[PDB]
């Protein structure tokens, strides 16, 4: 009989909503995409509109030549033919250069110089993309957070792709561009460095992981639960505590003696988040760098 | 001690079994029936734990492991001393857990909130039972589960999985970590956007639920929104956890080779199997 | 050792983080009270914060948090008992008196702004031009309580203009007047809207609205309380 909030029962449009204005260079902003009722059951129908500048076409554009980069080397892999690119698609593998070549750039194409060109743009089109996610959050008055944040994440791709790489002295230690072939250099990773369970990293950036997905479980379906007090309009709720904060507070009170604010929740979350990537970076960097073998690290409980 | 806006919800009511009779706190904790009985599972199943660490004769956190029957038991008990004891653990586990969610319905219905919290926590749960009773039984025997120790169940996670090569071929694996990967990142999104909106650059007003909106359309051209957001973290955290369960429950049971070999099926289709060049040919 | 240096000082690291969280997440609720309103002897390890303050838009003012606590309203409970931690009964009709789940909290006496002053939330009559953009439209459904008798008919739908969402339907009693009924606590069916949270004779109870075009937070929890406290506390006159 009850109803429960997971999709809504009606959806209602307006005028499409062209956004803040604040300090942001309207100049820029698309307009608005078609509206999706499909979306609309979940969440928002509106997309768009978004907001390109010169960062963005970057980001944007140095992301496709990633992307082509390695599509390119795929199609070669499949001598051209689609019928083969299709099957054997996620075999293909754009592959670093062999260990001979060390850091140098000189590798040919087909043997490391294409995974180069690739990791290039790429380079190029995260931080471009990095540097988006404050601009945009500066041109609007907010916080850095979601640029803080992103950061973390840079952090492990940087680690895996760029720092570890220069550390160990060759290309050779990257990883590959290729759905099967970058799984195979995940479990020859850990293979090859004594088995990762004996990385402390590794095990507390498994525990934030998890972490994660019991805080937002927790947390989403708290909000859910007290969105018929209007739990969901967090920031009014943060400025003006109502029945949904304080029944949301006093749920898990009882439930497991202690609770948060409206604001502090989405800290812990910030926080439980962004160490998954943060530890594991760390796990990673010290791989071959300063332990060889997690196992007999491990054995020195030290 | 109280919470200073707590006294008005502290009313009676709400209890799904033993009306009034265990309708009180203790300190900040809610008791009820259900409380009741998690203390008792878990005070049952901590006692158990260290009697079977006297047995294995060590007291070091980092060493107590509590094993399963070994296999030659099948589905049969066994001595306290040779896998019993983890049987009547994993009871009392199984009692602690539910019962704690039986506890979370009751705290709901005092405070008159929707039963969200505890439905997602019993996904949690069926995870836990899909490891140590439903996949073990469909397999024969409760030597397939997991022993009870720290670096123990991980010694079972390599072992478990290296018996189909790399698990990362277990294509139900591939979402579940899909999921946990999308729900951190949403985690990370979501914490930081309100965090943003909440405390801006020093001096400014406290932005609002429309910058926060603008924000995400202006850097990718869409915003799911305020409720949204807290339905797609409930959901990938759960479709998380249902896949992890999928991806186990078929291992061992209808799937049981190495789980690369399964995706031969994709490449041995009639219209592209003997093509040569690529990889396969 | 590098990474042995480097995980204890994680672990330290994490212990600093820890108390940052708990603390932060300290700025509402304490200092704890007893059960009579007096600051309780045994706080915890953990200090309050030094305090922190929110500038509120369109000159609504700060918020500064931790600061002093109070209720600021009547709260109609009486003990049970002669030591801490029994419940506490209503003293009068709870529903009426908003306490349990039927509970609000003294909020600002007028409605949440977007973000270019305007009330977030208005009939949708009032609304330019937002409109049902799919599912079954509920307005001109008759609206049925747990009793299954008709309280009354829905007349209009209260929409949050930038979030684009329902988020009440108004509905007209058999005295004329209008409530408001949070959207998230409705069956929407296809020949009636389902309300499981209140008997059709306690509609008339719910919290009536000061303007007929806007709602404040505080009436906005009025009315949600009041619903909610239903559940519990119009389960005699529900049924099967
Ligand atoms: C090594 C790895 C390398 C990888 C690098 C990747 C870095 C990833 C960082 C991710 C941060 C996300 C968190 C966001 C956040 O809350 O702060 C936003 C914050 C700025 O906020 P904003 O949005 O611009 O401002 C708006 C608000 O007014 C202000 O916003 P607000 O209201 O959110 O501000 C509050 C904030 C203030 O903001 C900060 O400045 C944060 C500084 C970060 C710390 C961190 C990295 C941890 C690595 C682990 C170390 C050991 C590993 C071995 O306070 C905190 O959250 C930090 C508290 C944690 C301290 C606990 C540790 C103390 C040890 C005590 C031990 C006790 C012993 C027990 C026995 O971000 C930063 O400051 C980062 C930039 C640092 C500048 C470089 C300095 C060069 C010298
Ligand atoms: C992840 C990290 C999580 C960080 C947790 C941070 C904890 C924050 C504590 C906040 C303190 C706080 O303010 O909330 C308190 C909760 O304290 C607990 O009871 C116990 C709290 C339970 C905490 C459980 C956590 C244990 C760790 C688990 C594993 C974590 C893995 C990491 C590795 C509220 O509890 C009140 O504050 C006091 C806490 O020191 C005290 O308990 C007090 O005094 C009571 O008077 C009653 C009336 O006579 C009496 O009958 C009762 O028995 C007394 O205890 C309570 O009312
Ligand atoms: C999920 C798939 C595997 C598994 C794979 C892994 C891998 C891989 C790792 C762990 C790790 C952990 N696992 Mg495990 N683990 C499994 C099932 C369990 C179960 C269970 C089903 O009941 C429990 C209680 C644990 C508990 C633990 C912790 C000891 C540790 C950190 C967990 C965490 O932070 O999660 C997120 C949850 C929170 C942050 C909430 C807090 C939960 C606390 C920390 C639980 C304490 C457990 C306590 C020591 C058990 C004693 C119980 C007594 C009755 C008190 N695992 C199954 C078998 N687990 C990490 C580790 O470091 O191992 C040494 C690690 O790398
Ligand atoms: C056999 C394999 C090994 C193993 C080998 C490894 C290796 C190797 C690593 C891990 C890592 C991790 N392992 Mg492990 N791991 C094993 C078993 C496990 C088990 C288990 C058995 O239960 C679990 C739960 C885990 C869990 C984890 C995670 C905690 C951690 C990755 C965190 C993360 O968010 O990465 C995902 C997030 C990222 C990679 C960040 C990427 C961000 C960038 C910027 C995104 C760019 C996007 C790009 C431009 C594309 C754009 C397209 C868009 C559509 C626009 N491992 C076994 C022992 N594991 C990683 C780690 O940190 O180890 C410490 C790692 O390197
Ligand atoms: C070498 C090992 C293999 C591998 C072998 C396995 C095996 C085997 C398993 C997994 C499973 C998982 N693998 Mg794997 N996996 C590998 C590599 C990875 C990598 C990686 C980056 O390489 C990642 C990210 C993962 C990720 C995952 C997840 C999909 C899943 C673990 C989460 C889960 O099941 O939660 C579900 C959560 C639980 C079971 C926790 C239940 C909590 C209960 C209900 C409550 C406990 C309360 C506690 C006692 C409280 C203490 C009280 C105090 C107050 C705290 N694997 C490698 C290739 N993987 C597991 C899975 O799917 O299990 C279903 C699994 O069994
Ligand atoms: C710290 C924990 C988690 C984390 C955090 C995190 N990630 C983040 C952020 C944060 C805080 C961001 O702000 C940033 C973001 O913008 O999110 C929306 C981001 C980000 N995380 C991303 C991915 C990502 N994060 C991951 C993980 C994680 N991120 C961790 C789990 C992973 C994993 C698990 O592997 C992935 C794959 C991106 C969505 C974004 C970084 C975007 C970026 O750098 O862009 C460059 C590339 C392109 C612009 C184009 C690529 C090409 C396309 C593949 C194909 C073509 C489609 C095209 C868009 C069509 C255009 C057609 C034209 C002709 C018009
Ligand atoms: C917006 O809203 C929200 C809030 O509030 C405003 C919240 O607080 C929270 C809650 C989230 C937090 C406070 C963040 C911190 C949480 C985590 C990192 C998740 C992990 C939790 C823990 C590590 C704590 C685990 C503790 C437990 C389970 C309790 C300790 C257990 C005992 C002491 C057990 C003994 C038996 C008992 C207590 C039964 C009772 C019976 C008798 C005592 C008799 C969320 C999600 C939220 O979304
Ligand atoms: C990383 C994710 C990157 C997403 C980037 C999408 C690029 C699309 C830009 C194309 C464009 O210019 O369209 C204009 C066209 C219409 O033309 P117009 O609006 O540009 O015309 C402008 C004219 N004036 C200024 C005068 C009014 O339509 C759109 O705006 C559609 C934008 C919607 C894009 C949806 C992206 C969804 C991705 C979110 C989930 C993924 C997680 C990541
Ligand atoms: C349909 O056909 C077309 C042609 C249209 C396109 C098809 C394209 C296809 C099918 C593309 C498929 C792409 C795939 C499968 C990509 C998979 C990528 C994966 C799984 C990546 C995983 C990890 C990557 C990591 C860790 C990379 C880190 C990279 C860096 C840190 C960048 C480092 C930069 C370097 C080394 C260059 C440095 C150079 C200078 C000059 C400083
Ligand atoms: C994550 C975005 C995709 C959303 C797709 C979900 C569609 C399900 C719609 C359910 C229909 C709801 N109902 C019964 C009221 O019509
Ligand atoms: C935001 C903070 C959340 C705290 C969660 C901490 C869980 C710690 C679990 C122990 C990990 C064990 N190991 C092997 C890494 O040492
Ligand atoms: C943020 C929305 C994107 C969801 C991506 C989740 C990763 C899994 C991709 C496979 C689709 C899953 N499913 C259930 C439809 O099969
Ligand atoms: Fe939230
Ligand atoms: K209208
Ligand atoms: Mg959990």
């Amino acid at each position: 009989a009850e109803y429960q909030n997971i999709f809504s029962q009606v959806q209602v449009r307006g005028p499409a909503d062209l956004g803040m204005t604040e300090d942001v260079n309207l100049a820029n902003r698309s307009g608005v995409g078609p509206f999706s009722t499909l979306l609309g059951w979940f969440g928002n129908a509106q997309l768009g509109p978004i907001y390109l500048g010169s960062l963005g076409v970057l980001s944007l554009f140095s992301g496709l030549m990633w992307f082509f980069t390695i599509g390119i080397w795929f199609w070669y892999q499949a001598g051209w033919n689609p019928a083969v690119f299709l099957r054997d698609l996620f075999f293909f593998s754009l592959e670093p250069p062999a260990p001979e070549y060390g850091l140098s750039f000189a590798a040919p194409l087909k043997e490391g110089g294409l995974w180069l060109i690739a990791s290039f743009f790429m380079f190029v089109a995260v931080w471009s993309w990095w540097g988006r996610t404050y601009l945009r959050a500066q041109a609007l008055g907010m916080g850095k957070h979601t640029a803080w944040a992103f950061l973390s994440a840079i952090w492990l791709w940087m680690v895996l792709g760029f720092i570890r790489p220069i550390l160990m002295g060759s290309w050779s230690e990257a990883v590959p561009y290729g759905i099967f072939s970058h799984l195979d250099w995940t479990n020859n990773f850990s293979l090859v460095h004594g088995n990762l369970f004996y990385n402390p990293f590794h095990g507390l950036s498994i525990a934030f992981l998890y972490g994660s997905a019991n805080l937002f479980a927790m947390h989403g379906a708290t909000i859910l639960a007290v969105s018929r007090f209007g739990g969901e309009r967090e920031l009014e709720q943060i400025a003006d505590r109502g029945t949904a904060a304080e029944r949301a507070a006093l749920f898990w009170r009882w439930t497991m003696g202690f609770n948060a604010t409206m604001e502090g929740i989405h800290r812990w979350a910030i926080w439980m988040a962004v160490l998954v990537t943060l530890t594991g970076g760390i796990g990673i960097l010290l791989s071959g760098t300063v332990v060889d073998n997690w196992y007999v690290w491990g054995q020195n409980h030290g | 001690a109280l919470l200073s806006f707590e006294r008005k919800y502290r009313v009676p009511g709400g209890t799904l079994v033993g009306g009034n009779l265990f309708d009180f706190w203790v300190g900040p904790f809610y008791v009820g029936f259900f409380g009741v009985a998690t203390f008792f599972f878990a005070a049952l199943g901590i006692i158990l734990i260290a009697w079977s660490a006297v047995l294995q004769g060590t007291w070091n956190p980092q060493l107590i492991s509590v094993y399963p029957p070994a296999l030659e038991y099948g589905l049969g008990g066994a001595p306290l001393a040779k896998g019993g004891l983890w049987q009547i653990i994993t009871i009392c586990a199984t009692g602690a857990f539910v019962s704690w969610a039986l506890r979370e319905v009751e705290i709901c219905r005092k405070l008159g909130i929707g039963y969200h919290i505890p439905f997602a926590f019993a996904f949690a749960i069926l995870a836990y039972l899909t490891l140590v009773l439903f996949r073990p039984v469909m397999m024969g025997a409760w030597g397939y589960a997991f022993p009870y120790g720290i670096w123990t169940h991980l010694d079972w996670v390599s072992n478990t999985g290296y018996t189909y090569g790399n698990f990362h071929y277990n294509p139900a694996h591939m979402i579940a970590i899909s999921f946990f990967f999308t729900n951190a990142l949403a985690l990370a999104l979501h914490g930081a956007l309100v965090l943003s909106a909440a405390n801006p650059e020093k001096g400014k007003e406290m932005r609002t639920p429309d910058h926060e909106d603008t924000f995400f359309r202006d850097l990718v051209g869409y915003s799911i929104g305020t409720l949204g957001i807290h339905r797609l973290g409930l959901l990938l955290s759960l479709s998380a956890v249902f896949f992890s369960a999928l991806c186990m429950i078929i291992t061992g049971t209808i799937w049981f080779d190495q789980w690369v070999d399964w995706w031969q099926w994709w490449v041995k289709l009639p219209w592209w199997a003997n093509i040569p060049g690529g990889i396969n040919g | 050792d590098l990474a042995s240096l480097a995980i204890y000082s994680f672990w330290i690291f994490l212990a600093g983080l820890i108390y940052y969280l708990q603390t932060e997440n300290m700025r509402e609720g304490y200092p704890l009270e007893n059960e009579d309103g007096t600051p309780a002897a045994n706080q915890g390890p953990f200090p309050l914060p030094k305090p922190k303050t929110f500038i509120l838009p369109h000159g609504r003012g700060t918020l500064t948090v931790p600061g002093p606590e109070s209720e600021d309203r009547p709260i109609a409970l009486a003990r049970t008992a002669v030591s801490e931690g029994f419940p506490h009964a209503p003293t009068g009709d709870p529903m009426k008196d908003g306490v349990g789940p039927a509970s609000w909290v003294a909020r600002r006496d007028l409605p949440e702004l977007d973000g270019h002053g305007h009330n977030k939330i208005k009939p949708m009559k009032a609304a330019a031009g937002f409109h049902v953009s799919a599912g079954k439209n509920p307005i001109g459904l008759p609206v049925r309580g747990c009793d299954l008798e008709i309280a009354g008919k829905v007349v209009d739908i209260w929409v949050d203009i930038p979030e684009q969402m329902a988020r009440f339907l108004e509905v007209e009693l058999k005295d004329g007047s209008t409530r408001l009924l949070p959207m998230q606590m409705v069956k929407v069916q296809s020949n009636r809207v389902h309300v499981n949270a209140l008997s059709s004779d306690l509609f008339a109870g719910i919290p009536t609205i000061k303007s007929p075009t806007e709602v404040t937070l505080l009436e906005e929890d009025k009315i949600c309380g009041y619903v909610a406290g239903g559940l519990m506390y119009a389960a005699p006159k529900r049924k099967s």
